[PDB]
């Protein structure tokens, strides 16, 4: 009984024989099977009796001769002259649709905190506002087109005063909640919710429709984004992470990782996208905290950020403030409304198509300290209006796995080169100063940088694929994959061919419909396409 | 300068770096499953697929089903799933032929598999759909559920333990004229065509409760065959496919007389679950079963005879609202066979009147088709056969061809002497494959010469088999508590190093990360910190009195000594050498009031955790209450031949006993469990 | 006491009762996974949000009187309302507390500690770069002991961690196996735990193998550094360095006497026969040998019998 | 001895250069880090270690510390005795303020011979 | 000081194999470049271990 065998054994004496098993259809189930056989049988028996005498004889060539010559699989070459560049939409401008601002975002630093602090980020964000004098009235430059300015105004203005009015409390708080005010209400949509009744007593009234099932804008390309990218792949002067430390090395090997790794957080360090994802990251969870700890409140949450300075000096930074409506989920897919006002010094005058759905107002002025005396520049501020998901709140939490992944391709590169080559290649990559990769354009031709550079570019390109994604960029991932290891191929003289070669364009553009990255990442296979094959 | 990252391929091979085509790291935050729409589309295009099949009428629950089995032939390229007996039959005989032997040992092998399963092997998997609540459970809850309105109806045959006897009584169920189900106390009646109707109905696909112990046979009987496969790369993963993958173009370069040209082609499947048949599912295991006893030939054909006639459940329904009055609804599909067009659009109109004649109480009829998932292992052994229909005594020609194909994804190679006979094996291979059943994707597939091609995230250059299959770790913590997060995260890092292909310096980041992750969960930093917490007391307290520093646990101020040489060893055992014997005596006492590679330590707490059955506890109550009396049970599975209350009531009058002659207790409450044990046994005297 | 009175009223609801009456020992691991299936509720940002709380760990009640409620700074480490208490107090206990020996430990966790000795006295050489292939073979993970299979590995188990458990065979056998002396004598006044005693000693006394791509050494010792062994594209070489026979007659009876356990049959006498309680619950009349009842060649000399 | 290492990575540079191999750059690889190795050798000679400093005044530095413990707690008794014998204010405040330090330098040196130990 | 010691182990190791590997290669060449380069190479790595073994006494 202990290996299994006694069940079996127990339930096989019927009387005074040995019988091993026993089961029968009888039945329903003889029924059932009865009409799930090929049309020309009507018994389950006569099957298995052709079944059991069958022999081979010709079937298959027989079947073979009588197809007719249309069913076939013919091979058009690929040659040079193959290939066309890929069609793009045509239509009205597209617009930022991302959570924060990137490029034009300024802090107001604290000014290195002493050592022993470490409080709560109420109090931290209201003594970086106080280090700022020059507010002025405010006022409208850029309207909505779609709404009430003058509740953003109101907005703004009982912010400023809610955060002032601290003093008349006895007690200090720890949390802040905002007055339910009329604006406040309109901008969170309180009272914008349908109502649900059973279909029996509606079904006679009219103007009805199923829902919004309506085909998709078409938005063309703007020059912005190809800013955004440039600007995201230069250094700065902070160094926004700080890695711990790990036991010893004794093996060669952890010598050549440990030289590897130390080479390339070196290298990646002082970048613009880790600060991306430490903002991301700490507003995330900052905003996930908020929405489960207090539901019926509408919460004030700032966005704090910490780095240090480059003689050593701890430094905290504020950009701008979170309103936050009524969170009851249930399940990860109920969305929480909210509104966010940042802070800026770019003039949304240049570029209005890139700004749509956003209100700008003009706030106050701001003393710069570069060269010699001191000059004022106006300061604006951006409103908008949006509810992400409880889902993204996790999506956004994990951000540090781009790093991961673009030390992942590194040594997938130098292990692929250093396999053919049968030695360790991770010195000629590093140190060496005279090797140069193409990965740059100018009107000129082609530019050439340093793996440093090449490093920066692949975290930025991983931090905007986090930031941006879509099951377009899936799609045109995978058709453009499925293309370049097809030109690659032609490019190593081995004689491609393919069966159907457009089907494989339409779902190229059929998967093009108005990212504005996905559009970038098409104009750089057609730039790389032009400069492939000539 | 303007930066974009994909002309850095004008210098490095697309093998190299191919890693950067994959945008994502995990699950993006978006579904794109979609509700009823989708549905109805795929009912609508595997119904289209097979236009020109047979219709019948169902004598048994009253739904049309289509027949495309020995149809017309194809005349274009479109798929069409018209399949011929006659070429699966002899496909299944050559490749018998081919390999003597190979169904006869698969047969013995299942057979002691099948007489020795136990009722728990259903209780572990996915959610699944349960017939009684109209909804998705677990398994278990599920399985309870079943249980108990069979009992509740008179069909108790699973107290035997056998998973074959719940079949049976399963079988004996579908064979009744009514059913009752009781919740909790509601009396709901269910008739024979309905309680048939509940009983084929897939969801949207997990399958039913009385379906999963047929597919599990037939699933452990297509794996036994393709283990003695060499062109199935399905069941191995890692160093295993690519050494497959080797083995093929060592093969096939023999150059014995180099005057011979070879072409790799890289190709996929297109609608492939909608254009297989079960009935060629059927005939593919009565040919196999054969000079077999007959039970098992039923048991191995239950399950297709069900899946050729399901249903398949539309959805939740419609959404609907109003711009003037602000209102909302929503709208079912039981009622959607009814529902006047007018207040759909186009599309969903035209849907609609395409499925109506296929609706019965808001399932509709699914015949010709798999649904998603399932038989995958056989659907391979079936592409595997034409692939050793390529050999050079079958062929009777010049050209010849072999590969490896999985469930969807497949690998060939053609050897002839010039490029007729390629492209003439290439036509032959194309439509031998569409004589069975089987299409092949012309947009997505693509030929070159040997020495490049891919197979299924599989990059194989001149000699490198870099794959790219599955993504990296977590490097989070685990949950449990202080003690086992660490060993998880250490084992999973080595793992994944093991297994996958993890970098050197990709593990130390990941290593870094995770130490970082624990150290800010619990609140554990080093004593030479100034990170002010509620626990920085006392840990500088502890680091300010220890003199060996080096010998202190990571959760209280200790460094950290984890590099890639000594992932497998306990950190307790690390560092038993370097600490003082008050620390050690301290951490190692077995009298704590607070108490995968762990030491048991004084940091393995425990933290505070905040219809059909009356009580869903009723077994655990049972099962928690018998350690008490006999604690082995915790460590092996207990043997015996009486029932539970005659070991308790005997446990208890020897300890009793025992306990009163040591002298431990005096007889005050001696005579209290005498008769408390009296009464229970005169309770169960009922 | 309290285990027979919660017995009691789960004897009083039916729908329990025919469970307990119709259900058979050996069944009992099939009504065991009948529990759920549904628990993974985000486990890391729970667990990160009961850290934030106080007092999220349970104790007993003795902690009471062995740990101060309050500490030198002046901060609570327990609270009335098992008890809730805060990491704090462990970390005192861990400062301040009781000392016991510690020498049962290295005799207990040896398989653990072998590791440490065995890389530590080792040596390393260089790493190639190069392409290689990997076959695949059975490989041993868990050497196991020599002398010792599978079926009396679980019985010395059992006679170590749980004497008066044990029934039918192991009990009729006239013999005893020399490692189980050893075993018992060491482990005279252990008390860490039953259960993670008897893992440890089934983790290193049972083998069993699995399979791996290695494409280098063999040996047991070479399976637990694959992960630095090998590579994608390199090979680093490395070398480790270093009870009495008794038969049943039947069930239990009424006229001799109560039933007795495993552990009282040492007083026994020359020959009485008595009921006793072996296995999970089976309750037996044993009396002892009077002769041999050996297995040597008497077994074959039936053979004289046949073919004349 | 070093015009044979230059002459021998001339010579097998000029031989792999022309007709690679994975065991050629092996060695190639190799015997630089060896070259390397016996250059850092070399630069580490002409230094070794200051054993001359290793070896000071030692011998007779041990005992003096009980020669020390003979006169700490006589002197203090004698400041003690004096303290309460006098009687001047300048005097008082002297004594104090010496007794005070001996108390402070004698913990300093007990706590110093008990860490060097 | 304790590092040379770990590190001295690895290069007797390496000394090791690749003599043995070099003597190997030179069985079977058969050209005088080859014979003369592999003259010069063991003569010198006989001289090298000599001189690591002898400051390796010379340093415990």
């Amino acid at each position: 009984a202990n290996r299994g065998l006694w069940d079996s054994f127990r339930q096989s004496e019927r009387g005074e024989e040995t019988i091993e098993e026993r089961f029968e259809i009888t039945g329903t189930m003889r029924r059932l099977a009865d009409q799930s056989l090929p049309p020309n049988f009507s018994c389950l028996e006569n099957f298995r009796a052709y079944v059991d005498g069958f022999e081979p004889n010709g079937y298959i060539e027989g079947k073979l001769s009588q197809m007719s010559k249309e069913v076939n699989a013919k091979i058009e070459p690929f040659l040079k002259t193959t290939p066309r560049p890929i069609r793009l939409p045509d239509g009205p401008p597209c617009f930022q649709r991302s959570k924060f601002l990137l490029m034009d975002a300024l802090k107001l630093s604290i000014e290195d905190p002493s050592h022993e602090g470490e409080g709560i980020p109420l109090y931290d964000a209201i003594k970086c506002m106080r280090t700022f004098f020059g507010w002025k009235e405010p006022y409208i430059v850029k309207p909505h087109e779609k709404g009430i300015n003058p509740n953003y105004l109101l907005s703004w203005k009982q912010v400023l005063a809610e955060l002032q009015d601290i003093e008349n409390e006895e007690k200090i708080p720890r949390t802040k909640n905002m007055k339910k005010t009329s604006q406040l209400k309109w901008a969170l949509g309180e009272n914008m919710a349908p109502e649900k009744v059973d279909f029996d007593n509606c079904r006679d009234v009219s103007d009805l429709k199923q829902y919004d099932s309506d085909e998709p804008e078409l938005r063309s390309l703007s020059s912005w984004i190809q800013n955004e990218f440039n600007k995201a792949c230069e250094l700065t002067d902070s160094t926004w992470i700080e890695l711990d430390e790990i036991g010893e090395d004794v093996a060669p090997i952890e010598y050549i990782a440990s030289m590897r790794r130390n080479y390339f957080t070196a290298e990646v360090s002082h970048c613009r996208a880790t600060e991306y994802i430490m903002k991301g990251v700490y507003i995330n969870t900052a905003l996930l905290n908020a929405s489960c700890a207090a539901m019926d409140d509408f919460q004030l949450i700032p966005m704090i950020s910490k780095c240090r300075t480059k003689e050593g000096r701890r430094k905290t930074n504020l950009y701008g403030f979170i309103i936050k409506g009524r969170s009851h989920l249930r399940n990860d897919t109920d969305v929480v409304n909210f509104v966010s006002m940042e802070f800026s010094l770019t003039d949304p005058r240049l570029e209005p198509h890139k700004w749509e759905k956003y209100c700008v107002l003009e706030i106050g002025d701001m003393l710069l300290r570069s060269a010699i005396g001191q000059m004022s520049r106006p300061m604006f501020l951006y409103v908008r209006t949006n509810g992400t998901s409880k889902i993204k709140m996790k999506w956004g939490m994990e951000m540090r796995r781009c790093l991961l992944q673009s030390l992942q391709q590194i040594e997938s590169m130098i292990e692929a080169e250093s396999s053919v080559k049968e030695k360790d290649m991770t010195k000629e990559f590093f140190e060496n100063k005279s090797e140069t990769w193409p990965i740059g354009e100018s009107p000129k031709g082609v530019e050439d940088g340093s793996i440093g550079k090449v490093c920066r570019t692949l975290l930025a390109k991983s931090v905007f694929n986090s930031l941006y994604a879509s099951p377009q960029l899936e799609g045109f991932s995978a058709e453009s994959r499925k293309l370049l290891l097809v030109v690659q191929a032609l490019r190593d003289n081995l004689e491609p061919g393919t069966f159907d070669l457009e089907g494989l364009y339409e779902a190229i553009e059929e998967c093009l419909i108005n990212d504005p990255w996905v559009l970038l990442n098409a104009s750089w296979f057609n730039s790389f396409l032009t400069h492939a094959l000539r | 300068m303007d930066v974009n990252p994909t002309l850095l391929f004008l210098k490095v091979p697309a093998q190299n770096a191919i890693s950067t085509t994959f945008p994502y790291t995990g699950d993006p935050p978006y579904s794109h499953g979609t509700g009823t729409g989708y549905t109805m589309d795929t009912v609508n295009r595997t119904h289209q697929y097979s236009e020109k099949g047979k219709w019948t009428t169902n004598t048994e629950t009253g739904a049309p089903q289509l027949n495309p089995i020995d149809g017309p032939l194809p005349e274009d390229n479109e798929p069409s799933g018209y399949a011929q007996t006659d070429c699966v039959l002899e496909a299944m005989a050559f490749l018998e032929e081919s390999h003597p032997g190979i169904f006869e040992n698969s047969c013995l092998e299942t057979m002691e598999v099948v007489q020795q399963t136990r009722v728990d092997r259903l209780t572990q998997g996915r959610q699944t759909y349960d017939w009684t609540l109209n909804r998705n459970q677990p398994a278990a809850t599920a399985l309870a559920n079943t249980i108990e309105v069979f009992r509740s109806n008179g069909l108790t045959a699973n107290e035997s333990g056998r998973l074959i006897d719940f079949l049976k009584d399963v079988m004996e169920s579908m064979d009744k004229e009514e059913m009752e189900i009781t919740t909790h106390k509601k009396k709901q009646r269910v008739n024979k065509r309905s309680y048939l109707i509940r009983a084929l109905t897939l969801n949207t696909a997990t399958p039913g409760m009385q379906i999963r112990g047929f597919v599990y046979f037939v699933e452990t009987l297509a794996r036994s065959i393709c283990e003695k496969l060499e062109q199935s790369g399905l069941p191995v993963g890692g160093n295993e496919k690519k050494a497959k993958l080797a083995n093929v173009v060592r093969k096939m370069m023999t150059n014995s007389q180099d005057t011979e040209l070879s072409f790799t082609i890289t190709g996929d499947n297109t609608k492939w679950n909608e254009n297989q048949n079960p009935r060629m599912f059927l005939a593919m295991i009565t040919y196999i079963t054969k000079n077999q006893p007959e039970w098992f030939r039923n048991v191995l054909s239950i399950a297709p005879i069900m899946f050729s006639n399901k249903m398949a459940r539309l959805g939740k329904g419609y959404m609907f609202e109003s711009k003037s009055m602000k209102l909302r609804t929503q709208i079912p599909a039981e009622m959607l066979a009814s529902i006047d067009l007018k207040y759909f659009n186009e599309s969903t109109r035209k849907k609609i009147e395409k499925i109506r004649p296929l609706l019965i109480d808001g399932t509709a009829s699914l015949s010709p088709g798999m649904m998603m998932g399932m038989f995958n292992m056989l659907s391979t052994v079936l592409g595997v056969s034409i692939l050793n229909l390529g050999q050079k005594r079958y062929t009777k020609t010049t050209y010849w061809w072999d590969g490896l194909q999985s469930s969807d994804d497949f690998a060939l190679i053609v050897n002839a002497p010039n490029h007729e006979g390629i492209q003439a094996g290439v036509d032959r291979f194309y439509r031998t494959c569409k004589l069975v059943g089987i299409n092949m994707s012309k947009k997505k597939s693509y030929i070159n010469r040997t020495g490049t091609f891919e197979f299924t995230s599989f990059f194989y250059r001149y000699g490198f088999v870099a794959n790219f299959s599955m993504e990296l770790p977590s490097f989070g913590v685990s949950g449990i508590n202080e003690s086992a997060d660490m060993s998880i995260g250490v084992t999973v890092i080595k793992n994944n190093m093991i297994n996958n292909d993890l970098g050197p310096a990709t593990a130390q980041m990941a290593l870094q990360l995770f130490i970082k992750d624990y150290r800010y969960t619990y609140r554990c930093h080093r004593g030479d910190t100034q990170i002010q917490t509620r626990r920085s007391f006392e840990l500088k307290k502890l680091w300010e009195q220890t003199r060996s520093k080096a010998g202190l646990l990571v959760s209280d101020g200790g460094p950290n000594l984890y590099n890639i040489r000594n992932l497998h060893i306990p950190e307790v055992c690390l560092k038993w050498e370097l600490m003082d014997e008050d620390y050690q005596g301290r951490l190692c006492n077995p009298l704590n009031p607070f108490v995968y590679d762990a030491v048991a330590t004084t940091h393995s707490w425990i933290p505070k955790r905040n219809g059909i059955l009356e009580d869903e506890q009723m077994y655990q109550k049972c099962c928690n209450l018998f350690e008490k009396f006999f604690p082995s049970s915790s460590y092996r599975r207990p043997v015996g031949i009486s029932s539970m209350v005659e070991a308790m009531v005997s446990r208890a009058r020897i300890d009793a006993r025992i306990d009163f002659e040591s002298g431990r207790i005096k007889k005050e409450e001696f005579a209290e469990i005498m008769k408390i044990c009296s009464t229970i046994e005169e309770l169960r005297r009922q | 006491m309290e285990r027979i009175k919660e017995l009691r009223n789960l004897m009083s609801q039916s729908r329990t009762r025919e469970i307990l009456t119709k259900t058979t020992v050996d069944h009992m691991a099939i009504i065991k996974k009948y529990t759920s299936g549904r628990q993974e509720k985000n486990p890391s940002l729970r667990m990160k949000w009961m850290m934030a709380m106080k007092y999220p760990i349970t104790a007993d009640k003795r902690i009471t009187e062995m740990v101060p409620e309050r500490n030198e700074q002046g901060q609570t480490l327990w609270s009335k309302m098992r008890v809730m208490v805060s990491p704090l107090a462990v970390t005192w206990w861990n400062r301040n507390g009781p000392m016991t020996s510690t020498v049962h430990y290295p005799k207990v966790y040896k398989t653990y500690f072998e590791k440490v000795e065995r890389l530590k006295h080792g040596t390393f050489g260089p790493v190639h770069f190069r392409n290689q292939v990997k076959i695949r073979r059975r490989v041993d993970i868990n050497p196991g002991h020599a002398d010792l299979s599978a079926k009396e590995a679980q019985d010395v188990i059992m006679e170590v961690v749980f004497p008066n458990e044990v029934g039918a065979r192991i009990l009729t056998s006239e013999s005893q196996l020399t490692i189980t002396k050893e075993k018992k004598e060491e482990l005279q006044d252990c008390k860490i735990s039953p259960l993670m005693v008897a893992y440890m000693l089934e983790r290193e006394l049972v083998r069993k193998t699995r399979f791996l791509p290695v494409a280098g050494g063999t040996s047991s010792v070479y399976i637990e550094v694959l992960h630095l062994t090998q590579g994608t594209c390199w090979e680093q070489m490395y070398t480790p360095g270093g009870r009495r026979g008794f038969l049943i007659l039947g069930k239990e009876d009424r006229r001799y006497g109560p039933a007795l356990s495993i552990n009282e049959l040492s007083n026994l006498a020359k020959g009485e026969k008595a009921n006793v309680l072996i296995g999970q619950g089976d309750v037996v009349l044993v009396m002892k040998r009077k002769r041999d009842s050996s297995i040597l060649t008497d077994s074959q000399t039936a053979t004289k019998r046949i073919r004349m | 001895t070093v015009s044979s290492f230059q002459d021998i990575l001339l010579r097998m540079s000029k031989m792999q250069l022309g007709s690679s191999s994975e065991d050629l750059n092996g060695m190639i690889t190799q015997f630089e880090s060896l070259k390397l190795y016996r250059d850092s050798l070399g630069e580490a000679v002409m230094r070794m270690g200051d054993l001359h400093s290793l070896q000071n005044r030692n011998g007779k530095w041990r005992e003096q510390l009980g020669q020390k413990f003979e006169e700490i707690r006589w002197l203090i008794e004698e400041v003690r005795h004096r303290l309460k014998t006098t009687e001047n204010s300048f005097e008082q405040i002297t004594f104090m303020q010496a007794l005070q330090l001996l108390f402070e330098v004698e913990q300093e040196i007990r706590t110093f011979s008990f860490q060097l130990i």
